[PDB]
């Protein structure tokens, strides 16, 4: 019994908070972004520009925990 | 069909895999237990889609004009000037050679993650039934295998510039004195250094596979779990979404591959 | 438990989705390109006519 | 109530004890009773409402100016 | 078996944390939308048109974990 | 027995955390349509009409959440 | 008997997370209104208005998770 | 018996998170109350008219848990 | 008997919770508080008559709950 | 005996909550404090005084938590 | 016997949120004295001394658990 | 046997943890970065440097707890 | 047996949110010290001698429950 | 989902690619681009001089 199931929960738990994590910090560079896209219009291929740099950096490790809780669920069990 | 859902879902999953000692086609009922056992499917389809990939383009870069372009044409000019303005605009050292990796790594990623958008079923139905092959799953990037491989050859190129445009003595100060600076915390400073070099091309691999495995899976489930008919209007949302996930998943990837190079030689 | 009709369902939303993208995002697409052609037509016949 | 001066670089347009305004400032219209906080805008062209006292309204058309 | 029940206890915190992190951050980029559709009407179809760029950015890794939840409830209980 | 009675407790976490995520996004995004609205009096129902299509995406989580919520305490019960 | 007192747990997590998204996603939301009204007293009640209507969103899977904490405690208890 | 404290603990945590859902979303509230006071300081009877009409409704669920909590906690448990 | 320990835990999670919410809610209305008397000292005395008058709703569920948490851990033991 | 490992975990859980509510009900005081300051230089006295006199409030719940915890693990325990 | 591990899971999760409280409350009050100080750098002496004149009442909390989670852990074990 | 898998649930936890940690604190100072770039479109290339700079120190903490998490995942066990 | 897993837990959970307090904290105040240093960017220097000041004493205490994290794995283990 | 021999086999493949589109394509296509950049500009430069 006690191989498979606390496995599951602890998938169930990194990939969870990995969606917390990302899409709320993700959101608030998004929000940052629109904000200065409706300051600035002419700005905005240059913004995006910046938000794509910038962003690549906030899901780095929420990524690492979702590739591992995959292998966790996937590969071990 | 004998099949039950339940290992329908699982036996797409499984791989074609070639075993270096038997050299034989494994099927989802037993899976053997060596390293050597090549997926047989990736390696196929990867190469296909990056010398098609290169025969286009380099078919263009033979007969290319400078007067008005042929509309092909101009749908590849469109593209190198896409890439080319994004590296002029993050990369201000010379080197040749981060242009055309750049080229390469958005491309064939995007083709990549285009090949899962058709039909979950219709090349293994094609496959098992007419060509009666064992097995079957067709997108290269839902695999960690690909998505490693890139990573780790892009760590690679990282200690190449590094090296080349300052050297150990630079490299090893930055290592070694930054975050801090601070003599007195060098171990410190090797320690989340070390771990933030490693941190991006794991991220790198790991970002691309989770996003391409959980929407082919999303693709086997629809098509296994729901009744046909109202499959149809849960499958084109999910595959009108994809789309914008598998392009940008290719640019993030192409971008911070040439923000980590310009970081790295500056 | 039909693979057939499970793909029947997948030609449905297959076809689906490719008459979406042709209306909705390949003439997107095209327009640029075409934009493209335009500008480089216009940028030509304009450097000829300072030529004269 | 609350002394208002309108007054342009030519002339003075209004003077007087005040109840309140409604002003349609820059960013999204305001209104000002007594006591009001120190506030500094921009505003755009259009009727000013004033409230005289004992209640005695009238109106004034600006064409932009700064509150 | 109590298998069962902990992986479908385990689904269930994974699609809760999923849909908390996706209902916020979409709900921080849409306030800041708003913000800048308030201020420069004619530009809120450009805007409304940059906004569900990074929306789909927010939404990613939560369809990630809706998709494991439901393979963990449907498919493997 | 007791398999029927976490079940409740797996559709307790998810209803509740549905709960807090679209009540939270909603909010959000409905406080900065009154300031822009507050601000914009004229505007008032184009920005209703945005702020309908950006809460129609904010909710579609939740509402997959509580779905499957219901679907466990009716069906699997 | 073992089954009834699990479920006053369950009823009070629904319960008390569904207070949770409705005190501070009305909260958050009649804070804007008050910004509002503060800066035009004159306008006050057609603020009023539109504060009802986006609350009448706010409530509603709160208002879910309720009723069914209401039915799952009282009713089958 | 098991029931007693375990009933105890189920009243506990609707008190514990109705008495977050109400403190945070009064504070808030009261916070955008305060800069509108600052704001006007001579309309401060009209702004807390409007505040205790919203602040009825934020209370309305909490003060549901709380009653509930009572009910467990002087009844059943 | 164990009935000890859950009702000493009882009580450590009914007034951990309403030390946060309290704490958190006073510490944003004195924010704003402190904010609108440092733009305008001459208003101080007068918002700091409304601020106790709004921070005597803040505490009413956090001291409800301190008064049930007292009542179990001393008299209930 | 088995007493002794949940009067000291009721203690550790009521105190690292007590910690969370003071730390960052003070923590966002002494921002708009210090937003004041930077401000309004001379006022700082009369901020100080006005302050210290609303962190007093602060403190009231999670002070009763810390001398709660104190009595839990070396009075009780 | 069980009793040790339970204790060290005690000391462990106060500790973690002692620092949580005061590495997010100190965050906060870096935050705005860092304002503060692009705003008025003539006056960085005075906002130090502020500043750490209100960081000696934001740790007092966080170090008394800090000293019970080092006392249980080195000294009971 | 379970002292192989109870590690990984207990390395769900420290690397999930420190996800949300290190990408709403990546998400946070990504935000105030792009402010700044639409303020100062100019000087952007100096800003981002600045960016790297305060952001190297962002990884440190969670970074260890991903080596750590790893390490009890695949060192350990 | 699990006697010695627990301990491996204790230290992911103090680790974890460890990670969580320093990471958030760093965020928001190095998400100011950009604000500052784009509004000023000859005080850049200075900003970023006080940037490294105050984080010295935002780690300090997410460095002590580091320590105890390595210290319960390698020294007690 | 686990590790594999394929890593290396996608390894040698990718550099190969590298290698082959590095050479081959980018030269050659910038080239193109620059070149008519090339000659259209230089038609300022027939005005530049025709005016002066």
């Amino acid at each position: 019994n006690l191989n498979m199931d606390l496995l599951y929960m602890a998938a169930a738990v990194m990939m969870g908070l990995a969606a917390i994590g990302a899409a709320i910090g993700i959101g608030i560079l998004g929000g940052k972004f629109l904000e200065g896209a409706a300051r600035q219009p002419d700005l905005i291929p240059l913004l995006r520009t910046q938000f794509f740099i910038v962003m690549g950096l906030v899901d780095a490790i929420p990524m690492i925990a979702v590739g591992l809780g995959l292998y966790v669920m996937f590969a071990v069990a | 069909e004998n099949m039950t859902p339940q290992d329908y879902i699982g036996h797409h999953l499984n791989n074609l895999q070639l075993d270096l000692r038997t050299f034989s086609l494994v099927d989802p009922q037993n899976p053997p237990a060596t390293f050597w056992t090549i997926n047989i499917d990736s390696m196929f389809f990867s190469v296909v889609l990056g010398l098609l990939f290169l025969v286009l383009f380099r078919s263009v870069a033979k007969k290319a004009t400078s007067g008005v372009p042929g509309k092909f044409q101009t749908a590849i000019e469109l593209v190198i000037g896409f890439v080319n303005g994004s590296v002029k605009d993050m990369y201000h050292g010379k080197s040749k050679l981060i242009a055309p990796l750049a080229l390469t790594i958005f491309v064939w990623v995007f083709l990549m993650n285009l090949m899962d958008l058709l039909p979950i079923d219709l090349l293994p139905y094609i496959a098992e039934h007419v060509l009666g092959l064992p097995a079957l799953r067709v997108v290269p990037s839902a695999d960690v295998n690909v998505t490693l491989s890139m990573a780790l050859g892009v760590f690679i190129l990282i200690l190449f510039y590094s090296i080349k445009m300052k050297g150990i003595g630079g490299f090893t100060k930055e290592l070694t004195l930054q975050p801090f600076n601070h003599w007195a915390f060098i171990p410190v400073n090797l320690i989340l250094e070390g771990v933030s070099l490693l941190s991006k091309p794991v991220s790198l691999g790991l970002r691309l596979f989770g996003n391409m495995y959980a929407g082919e899976l999303i693709f086997i489930l629809i098509a296994g779990l729901l009744p046909w008919w109202s499959q149809w209007i849960l499958n084109v949302p999910w595959a009108i979404f994809h789309i914008l996930i598998i392009t940008l998943q290719a640019f993030i990837f192409m971008v911070l591959t040439i923000v980590y190079l310009s970081m790295a030689s500056e | 438990m039909n693979l057939n009709a499970t793909i029947l369902g997948q030609a449905i939303a297959f076809v689906l989705f490719v008459l979406f993208a042709m209306k909705y995002v390949w003439p997107p697409l095209m327009a640029a390109i075409e934009k493209r052609q335009k500008e480089i037509a216009d940028g030509l016949a304009s450097a000829e006519r300072a030529h004269k | 109530t609350y002394h208002l001066d309108v007054v342009s670089a030519e002339q003075q347009m209004f003077s007087g004890l005040v109840e309140k305004i409604q002003v349609t400032g820059s960013e999204g219209e305001l209104g000002i009773y007594p006591g009001h906080a120190p506030l500094l805008t921009a505003i755009k062209p259009g009727m000013i409402r004033i409230v005289k006292q004992h209640g005695h309204e009238e109106f004034i058309y600006l064409s932009g100016g700064i509150l």
